[PDB]
């Protein structure tokens, strides 16, 4: 079976500014169009299994754990819970000016949890093929690179597919974070025409992706810069405690306060 | 007449019986090869009998 | 299968089965792997595709699977051409179906099923109606010829029996809906519940049919309601077999003991077990009767004991190549109605004749040594006047 | 690490946010038009973006 989760970057400053500018995209439309893709992915079979998770610049929430118009239970329920609880989390919410970049490396760390604790309660008999369908909608924060990598090297132990659909803007931490995991990377530019992509490049899974034409990977610039101006460098003067890239050698690295010995 | 499919070292058999049975005129009608014989409708069940000696 | 099932179907039939509540998402489970993705890209689609982009559309590698992917659904009619968009009928179907618009049932089936092998072998006493007696005589099982007398089992009856409970029960449904047709219950209709259950007059016999065949129970004097139990959405072995051609079958159910007792000589019963010997006499009875070794093969690995499981092959090669070689040791007469002509003259004239018999299918064998064709009566009045031209034509 | 690189706007996006999703399933028609889906496959195709 597959497990497929959500990672929608429901950043409130980034879609409001569509809002004000009254763009013909809309969060509405973005959280129609998952929500199409979730009910599809569990329309393929009975044994696959979605989760949604929304993130905000404050934190991450799941948007998921008769028939009035002649509907399937399960997915009027999960039509249901998600837009109840995508209304509420958009509806409240506290101001921080300080703080305003969106949070994606802790909705992703969250996803890494909750597709191990499905792992774990899930019979043995039945292979499970987890995949996380991030969705990006706004610039990344440098702070963030650490833990990121730490999730993604993660991900990478775990065997979970990390499917980057970044719009609006290429996040070059998220092209390298799918490139190490091997999951895609497509950039659509006709944010009207997205649920397309979904339905062809995204929502096909590992075991049909090999047996597929889909877009081909874009080129990924593994740069690498001194911790002095933040420039590429070639060349790095690591230490052996550290392991800092630098500028030039130096006496003593500032961050390690070692007693280098010269020779 | 009735296609009958059998084994090449079993053809005979039916042949001796032909030879012997004072019924008719002749039992096989046309003997088209070793394993495709020809019959006049009537002794597959009377056959079956013959099984437990053969 | 079911995929034979719904192959075997017109367009205008297909399209009617289609119904919106789930055969959209009966037949789209049986889309085997790569198909589905597929169905799911152009279900928002309402402009056709040119075939070059569906052909180019799957890696050389594995492209077998895309063209029998695409001939399979071609054949269930999803899409048409119309130069691949889909049938708008059925797009609108699975959108609706796509965000749009225990313990005593499972005895209870068992129980059920039980007591219908009970009568269908020879049992004294077994569950009695009409309407199960003469469905099974029509389904091709069966034969009685005397109303009277209790109806005998025929050659396919015993291979039916052997069969496992699963494809037991899928072959004797689908003798249900072909009879169904026949008798002119509309086989839409009942065919739809089927595809339902896994998620008027007619749909109350039918249902009444199904409940006799305890895959359904309403519980509540026959109310609208339903419970299905596990077989109407579609075990431990038993068996121990020796070297020396003895059976022991952990086996407290009369029906096990019916159905080794049908090619064994049963020799002990306790109360947990049974003692039989499978011998020349009891292995060539069943042969005779219509069984093959490879149904009894079958049932004896399927209800092998656990012991057994360990060593491989479960079942002993001794016992297997025997039970092979005793069905091998009979090789049978044939009945076929014909008449041979003679006098062919010229050969390659011969050769022109053998082409007439063998399109119409009147052909049985044909000798181009001897020049013997052999005719059935059924068609002797288009072979001769054939001849009667070719020898016109000279 | 090593990877390289107004106040009353957060409030206006806040609120029009907060207001843009008052009304909600609207999957029926507004999610895709076909117009735009034939782009995408046009695009998808090995001579598209
Ligand atoms: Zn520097
Ligand atoms: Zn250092």
């Amino acid at each position: 079976l597959n497990l497929l989760v959500i990672v929608v970057d429901a950043n409130p400053i980034w879609w409001g500014k569509q809002a004000l500018k009254e763009s013909q995209f809309t969060l509405s439309k973005c959280i129609d169009a998952v929500m199409v893709l979730g009910n599809s992915h569990l329309f393929m079979n009975r044994s696959n299994k979605l989760a949604v998770i929304a993130s905000h610049i404050q934190e991450s929430r799941f948007l998921y754990p008769g028939s009035k118009d002649g509907k399937y239970e399960l997915l009027t329920s999960a039509n249901e819970v998600i837009v109840e609880e995508i209304k509420d989390l958009m509806t409240k919410s506290d101001i921080k000016g300080q703080h305003t970049e969106t949070l994606l490396a802790g909705s992703l760390a969250k996803a890494l949890c909750y597709i191990h604790r499905m792992n774990k309660e899930v019979k043995d008999n039945q292979e499970m093929k987890s995949r996380i369908l991030v969705i990006k909608a706004a610039e990344d924060s440098a702070l963030q690179y650490m833990n990121f990598m730490n999730v993604i090297f993660a991900a990478q132990k775990q065997n979970i597919l990390i499917d980057a659909c970044v719009l609006d803007s290429d996040s070059g931490l998220l092209q390298q974070a799918c490139d190490i995991t091997g999951g895609l990377y497509l950039k659509v530019p006709q944010m009207p025409s997205l649920l397309q992509y979904l339905l062809w490049v995204f929502l096909p899974d590992q075991d049909q992706r090999s047996q597929l034409i889909l877009p081909p990977p874009v080129h990924v610039d593994y740069r690498a810069a001194c911790f002095c101006h933040r420039n590429l460098i070639e060349i790095g003067y690591v230490c052996s405690v550290c392991l800092s890239i630098f500028c030039n050698f130096s006496p003593i690295c500032t961050t390690c306060e070692t007693a280098f010995k010269i020779s | 007449g009735v296609l009958i499919e059998c084994d090449p070292a079993m053809k005979q058999f039916l042949l001796y019986l032909d030879e012997s049975n004072a019924l008719g005129k002749k039992f096989i009608i046309q003997d088209i090869d070793d394993t495709h014989v020809f019959v006049i409708a009537e002794l597959v069940n009377v056959l079956q009998e013959r099984v437990g000696e053969l | 299968n079911l995929q034979e099932f719904l192959g075997g179907l017109s367009p205008g039939v297909l399209d009617r089965l289609y119904g919106h509540p789930a055969t959209c998402l009966a037949v789209f489970r049986e889309l085997p792997s790569l198909a589905k993705n597929w169905v799911m890209r152009m279900l928002f689609l309402e402009q056709p595709l040119p075939q070059a982009a569906v052909a180019l559309w799957v890696k050389k590698e594995f492209s077998k699977a895309q063209e029998e992917s695409t001939g399979l659904l071609s054949g269930l009619r999803i899409w048409h051409t119309q130069l691949l968009i889909l049938n708008p009928i059925f797009r609108q179907n699975l959108r609706i179906a796509l965000l749009g618009g225990v313990p005593s049932l499972d005895k209870y089936a068992e129980e059920r099923w039980e007591v219908v092998l009970h009568f269908m072998v020879g049992s004294p006493s077994a569950a009695v109606s009409q309407d199960l007696a003469q469905l099974l005589s029509q389904a091709g099982l069966m034969k009685s010829t005397e109303p009277g007398e209790p109806p005998c089992i025929t050659s396919a009856g015993f291979q039916f029996l052997l069969l496992d409970t699963p494809a037991q029960l899928w072959y004797f449904m689908l003798q249900y809906l072909q009879t169904a047709q026949s008798r002119g219950m509309d086989l839409v209709e009942i065919l739809s519940f089927l595809f339902q259950l896994s998620f008027s007059d007619s749909l109350l016999n039918f249902l009444q049919h199904l409940r006799e065949f305890g895959l359904v129970f309403q519980r509540k004097r026959k109310s609208r309601r339903y419970y299905p139990t596990r077989l109407a959405i579609n075990q431990p072995g038993f068996i121990v077999v020796e070297t020396n051609y003895r059976l022991y079958a952990y086996t407290e159910s009369e029906l096990q003991i019916a159905l080794i007792a049908l090619f064994s000589e049963m020799l002990y019963r306790f109360p947990n077990m049974v003692v039989a010997q499978v011998t020349r006499e009891s292995v060539q009875q069943a042969i005779a009767s219509g069984i093959t070794a490879q149904q009894i093969i079958h049932f004896l690995r399927t209800r092998a004991h656990p012991v057994m499981l360990k060593q491989t092959p479960v079942l002993p090669p001794t016992i297997t190549d025997q039970i092979r070689l005793w069905e091998l040791e009979r090789d049978r007469l044939r009945f076929t109605e014909g008449v041979l002509y003679n006098q062919f003259l010229s050969q390659v004239d011969f050769e022109l004749l053998l082409a007439h018999a063998r399109e119409l299918g009147v052909l049985v064998f044909e000798n181009s040594a001897k020049r013997l064709m052999v005719v059935t009566p059924a068609g002797h009045s288009d072979v001769k006047r054939f001849w009667k031209r070719q020898k016109h034509s000279s | 690490g090593p990877t390289p690189i107004t106040s009353q706007d957060i409030i206006n996006s806040f609120q029009s946010i907060r207001q843009e999703m008052e009304a909600y399933t609207p999957k029926l028609t507004q999610v895709l038009s076909s117009s735009a889906a034939s782009s995408t496959i046009t695009a998808l195709s090995p001579g598209g973006a």
